[PDB]
């Protein structure tokens, strides 16, 4: 068999899922400061009851 | 140099600190402050350590 047809190949672009990605979370940013003022306050205001 | 209750030197039992939330452990020896007894119309100094 010979053919008079001209081929053409089209495959659909497959699905692709995007997972959530973060370089730094806000908890790491809150921990970036050398002294979280709030936690220092809460610790130091327990001295009499401790 | 300072004394406790203006008293003689004494080695005291280290007592665990009373309970608290979100705090690391601690230990103390004295639970109360010392203030001098009363004599009228006078200045009196009372030490706690
Ligand atoms: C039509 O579709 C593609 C080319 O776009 C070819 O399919 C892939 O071919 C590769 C080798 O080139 C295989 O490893 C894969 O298994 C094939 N499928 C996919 C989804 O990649 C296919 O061969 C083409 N048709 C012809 C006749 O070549």
């Amino acid at each position: 068999t010979v053919s008079t047809f001209i081929d053409l190949n089209i495959t659909m672009l497959e699905d692709h899922e995007f997972v959530p990605l973060e370089v730094y979370t806000r908890h790491e940013i809150k921990d970036s400061g050398l002294l979280d003022y709030t936690e220092v306050q809460r610790r130091n205001q327990l001295h009499d009851l401790r | 140099t300072a004394f406790h209750r203006d008293d003689h030197e004494t080695d005291m039992e280290l007592k665990p600190a009373n309970a608290a939330t979100r705090t690391s452990r601690g230990w103390h020896t004295t639970d109360l402050k010392y203030n001098p007894s009363r004599v009228e119309a006078f200045h009196r100094y009372g030490t706690t350590v």
